[PDB]
């Protein structure tokens, strides 16, 4: 029995080089443009909705199976993130 | 921005409202004499006192400045920027118009 054969190899080609084509987005100059958008009405309304919609999913914990030693680590996990109606 | 166009709207009103008096003159009518004091009246007049009425001698010619179009309607920009303080802290119903206007039928799917 023989593990992976292929590595994790770059999204990369060109001037594509690990995703990104645009110099003014490559980097940590990058994750200032981003950080400017948060200041825009228009960005915050979204995020504040769909933030607010995920965070609102009725989040619950599924046993591996319907064994009750599954069932007992299961309820272990929801007693530590404390799952409750509102989340 | 709303607060700089609400004093840009307050000023583009009067100028359109009242109009800008203009008043031509001959050459001859120096500042400080008695057919300058009535040119000034007839300016301060135009705007104070509409209902005066002007008496020109025929080589006077009063106006307003022609502005060449209709004022622009800016209320629709202005509510823009005035509803989209609201949207900026994720109110996803128009706070400024409210209930009035066209709008969607299931008002109650915004409130949720």
């Amino acid at each position: 029995l023989e593990g992976a054969s292929v590595p994790v190899m770059s999204t990369s080609y060109d001037v594509v080089v690990d995703r990104e084509f645009d110099e003014l987005l490559q980097g940590k100059d990058g994750l200032l443009v981003y950080h400017k958008m948060l200041s825009d009405g228009t960005v915050k309304n979204a995020l504040n909705y769909i933030f607010g919609r995920i965070r609102s999913a009725k989040w619950y914990v599924e046993p591996a199976s319907t064994d009750p030693e599954d069932i007992a680590i299961a309820a272990f996990i929801h007693a530590q993130l404390g799952i409750d109606d509102a989340s | 921005a709303k607060r700089a166009l609400i004093l840009l709207i307050n000023h583009g009103l009067e100028r359109f409202m009242i109009g800008v008096p203009t008043l031509t003159i001959p050459k001859s009518v120096r500042q400080g004499t008695k057919q300058w004091e009535a040119a000034k009246e007839i300016v301060k007049n135009f705007v104070q006192k509409p209902r005066h009425g002007i008496i020109l001698p025929d080589d006077w010619k009063f106006d307003t400045v022609d502005l060449k179009s209709a004022m622009p309607d800016a209320i629709p920009y202005l509510t823009y920027h005035d509803a989209g303080i609201a949207r900026a802290l994720g109110i996803d119903f128009n706070t400024v118009q409210l209930n009035m206007g066209v709008q969607a039928i299931n008002i109650g799917e915004f409130v949720s």
